[PDB]
């Protein structure tokens, strides 16, 4: 909720449509963070297709910067609801106001020159709660195409490779999500007839956790077990 | 074959990449000496692979390569006392992008220093003319012991304090030790302290602290 | 020549979060370092109790959403985060909460083994929107020190929380005078202090006197060259 | 009218307020301006540099 | 693993020849070494119990601001010179001697009557310097005891009494490292006294006062 505001940060946040608008004034009925249930006031409700509003929140999916965004619900149940405005909040947005940063207590001076041309200073009780933190997401993407010699199999069974390479992976040769994976850990398993070993991985120097695996199929094939 | 951009002259005699090269983005650490420069401890693994190699199979820790190959990787207790003998004396070359005048390349020797960011000295940075805006430094390191002889005695720091262009020492204090050291030499007419005498300096940091 | 030595002359528990000490007799120049010296230790280095592990039958990995809760999975373990609890006998336990039904969701809910105890039961962890859907989760806390993230130290369905091991957040120190006592000069020093409840103030200061000590007896173990 | 609120508030008019070192344990002379700034975290991180 | 912390012990002592000293220890608590470190400053500077000059008095002046024919030396000069003399003494508080001489050249602290209890630690200290053959320096000088510093104004002429033995301290901290251990502190410790006792034992001193001071806790 950045303290020093301008006033613009409600235009910004409401046209902005990171967050969830009200199309219509009322009373929300279910709240989750799934989804919400409005049902409309019979008089903003037309006579005809009256019915009841359900908004969906955009989840935990990628950027285009790689990071993270999500929608989160900001509103508790049977809670009066006005036309026009926030239901749930998306990045960066508090109660329907743009929030890029953090407001912290801050003091002007030379700090055992630590902070010699620009060198900000910062206590470890900042980052102890955490409100710097940032989640970033990874796709990585692999193919199955049809060289001479056979095609690109997906197969767990891979030549000259430890078990505990093999043990994160599933039936097929994919990884189970949610798991721990380090740089340098297979996550599908490639191989190219011959056979040889051309499995993914995770790039070098990278941690991180699988949230999920998208898998589409060239019209005409059959599909793994996963 | 000879002309053109991908002539040979062209193609392979100019700005050319260079293995066993790192960059990142730089810090102060002041406590460090102008004699010596800060490097985070990641850099300074995948930097000296072979040099850690050769000093465990010195050691017959593995005597394979790649099993020696696999300890390290591994990040297993011992490699950082050899990362600590090899960086015993081992001096490096510390570069910035815009390497306008010659102090832009520079010799230091690493500290091994935890983070994700170079430690600087300070002073020197005006020679580099880099603020810590975000500015991403470069870092090489020398091979032969005559390369190494070269940079710890011809761009080693200690050589390089004055300018080419002239005389002025180069690492002249830049904006705010200026300010404490300006805030020494000024007198407040009446305060504590004002009007006794003293036999030394040492009595007058005890009376000061 | 000599150096009276203070005593712990009060302790009163001004609010049931927080306290208030005094020392007495001090002499002069021992107040602020005794006072910077015990406020930097009392902020540095102290037992913990911090939250180590959760674990939800429901949840795959973290990132998911859980139907029928509101909140996110992270801003959850953000709450749990803000859970204190204490201990006494074991260095580990393993706290159990299960819950459904619409309405709010505190600490109140969670297992009341013996030497596990909430200090703050109100702390609210999350709500609940859905008449059926249990939340149902084990809590592996142990003891610690200082601040360990979850990359330091590093099962799917175990999911990793980092580290918070510090009971208390504001200090602060006065020097003032002491009564006549016959001698002029005499200082005493209050220590003003915030917890979330789950250390004594006494308890605090002599295991700073402890750590402080045995730090001191390298001084005195000062041996050699 | 900063100086009004600041006379709502507790805090001093200047808003310079005197600092106790860490380290030393004792005043700043000449005490200082200290506040809230909203800081931002810029999208260069130094691991992906 | 809670209580527990590592231990450091002093790697080495680099002390230069008579007073002058520098201390080395490591590895040390993230921390740690800042607040022992200005512990020791702040407690060597300030209770330190010693004995040290408190005043002065010449048989033929009243007056701060004159001088004796036959001196090089200013009575101000010389108080300077006084006030840089070490002595230590006997359990005895305070006590009178006298730098009674007749004489031309310098006057040494050597030159000083011994006076049983007390005795000088640096004898070849310069006093005054003497010229004349006729003239002759003769006074009073009171020695006390004490553990702080007097300045004239906290009060036959004056002396501040410098009761702390140590000149001057200070103390820095770099990271040290363990195989693993990603931050301790090693603490660098430069000292200098007068003399009057060596550098290690005022620090152990400064640590019995501490350590006593908190024996009433634990």
């Amino acid at each position: 909720k950045p303290l020093v505001g301008t006033g613009m940060e409600r235009a910004v946040a409401v046209d902005s449509g990171v967050t969830a608008v009200a199309k219509r004034g009322g009373v929300v009925q279910y709240v989750d963070a799934s989804r919400i249930v409005i049902k409309v006031n019979e008089d903003e409700m037309y006579p005809g297709e009256a019915g009841i509003d359900i908004y969906n929140l955009t989840k935990y999916t990628r950027s285009n910067q790689n990071t993270c965004i999500n929608q989160m619900p900001c509103v508790s149940l049977g809670e009066p609801v006005e036309r026009g405005d926030v239901l749930a909040d998306g990045p960066s947005t508090d109660l329907g106001e743009l929030a890029l940063g953090q407001n912290m207590r801050v003091a002007f001076m030379p700090w055992n020159g630590y902070n010699f041309e620009d060198s900000i200073l910062v206590s470890e009780r900042v980052v102890q709660e955490d409100r710097f933190t940032t989640i970033h997401i990874q796709e990585l993407a692999c193919v199955s195409r049809d060289t001479k010699l056979g095609p690109e199999e997906i197969t767990a069974d891979i030549p000259n490779v430890g078990e505990a390479a093999l043990s994160k992976l599933d039936e097929s040769g994919i990884v189970y999500i949610g798991a721990e994976v380090t740089g340098g850990d297979i996550l599908v398993g490639k191989v190219t007839p011959k056979v040889k070993d051309s499995s993914l991985r995770v790039p070098n120097g990278v941690s991180g956790t699988v949230i999920d695996v998208q898998v589409f199929t060239r019209d005409g094939v059959e599909k793994d077990k996963r | 074959m000879i002309k053109g951009k991908q002539g040979r002259f062209r193609q392979n005699l100019l700005g050319k990449r260079v293995d066993y090269s790192g960059r990142s983005v730089i810090t102060v650490g002041p406590y460090l000496r102008l004699h010596q420069c800060g490097l985070p401890k990641k850099m300074a693994l995948e930097l000296f692979k072979p040099f850690i190699y050769g000093k465990l199979e010195l050691r017959g820790l593995a005597t394979t390569i790649k099993a020696a190959k696999k300890m390290v990787e591994r990040e297993e207790a011992v490699v950082w006392d050899i990362l600590d003998e090899v960086i015993r004396e081992h001096p490096v070359l510390l570069n910035r992008a815009p390497t306008l005048h010659r102090l832009g390349i520079q010799a230091f020797e690493p500290v091994l220093i935890e983070g994700k960011a170079i430690q600087l000295h300070p002073l020197v940075c005006a020679a580099y003319n880099a603020d810590f805006d975000g500015d991403q430094m470069a870092v090489h390191v020398p091979l032969t012991l005559e390369a190494q002889l070269e940079a710890r005695a011809l761009m080693m720091s200690t050589n390089n304090i004055l300018s080419p262009a002239n005389g002025e020492p180069i690492i002249v204090p830049s904006q705010d030790v200026v300010l404490g050291l300006y805030y020494m030499t000024r007198d407040c007419v009446n305060a504590k302290g004002e009007g006794m005498v003293l036999t030394g300096p040492k009595e007058a940091e005890r009376l000061y602290r | 020549t000599e150096f009276l030595k203070p005593r712990l002359v009060d302790i009163e528990q001004v609010s049931s979060t927080h306290a208030k000490v005094t020392l007495e007799p001090l002499e002069r120049g021992f107040g602020h370092t005794l006072g910077n010296a015990l406020r930097r230790i009392l902020l540095s280095s102290m037992p913990g109790c911090a939250v180590t592990e959760v674990e939800i039958d429901g949840v795959l990995h973290e990132y998911s959403t859980k139907e029928g809760v509101q909140e996110d999975i992270l801003e959850i373990l953000l709450n749990l985060k803000g859970l204190a609890v204490r201990v006494q006998g074991k260095d580990e336990v393993i706290l159990t909460l299960n819950k459904s039904g619409i309405g709010p969701v505190t600490a109140a809910d969670i297992t009341h083994d013996g030497d596990v105890e909430i200090v703050k039961p109100q702390h609210v962890i999350c709500h609940l929107t859905d008449e059926n859907a249990s939340i149902s989760m084990r809590i592996k806390v142990q003891r610690g020190r200082g601040y360990v993230p979850a990359s330091t130290r590093i099962p799917i369905g175990r999911l990793l929380v980092d580290a918070c091991y510090s009971p208390v957040e504001r200090i602060a120190y006065n020097v003032e005078a002491a009564r006549v006592e016959q001698r002029t000069d005499l200082d005493k020093l209050v220590i003003e202090m915030e917890t979330n409840g789950t250390i004594d103030p006494e308890e605090a200061i002599r295991r700073a006197a402890t750590i402080l000590a045995e730090q001191l007896e390298a001084f005195v173990d000062l041996r050699d060259v | 009218e900063i100086k009004e609120l600041l006379k709502l508030g507790d805090l001093p008019t200047s808003g310079q307020i005197r600092l106790y070192d860490g380290r030393t344990g004792e005043q700043f002379e000449r005490p200082v301006t200290v506040g809230y700034m909203y800081m931002l975290k810029l999208n260069h991180l130094v691991d992906d540099k």
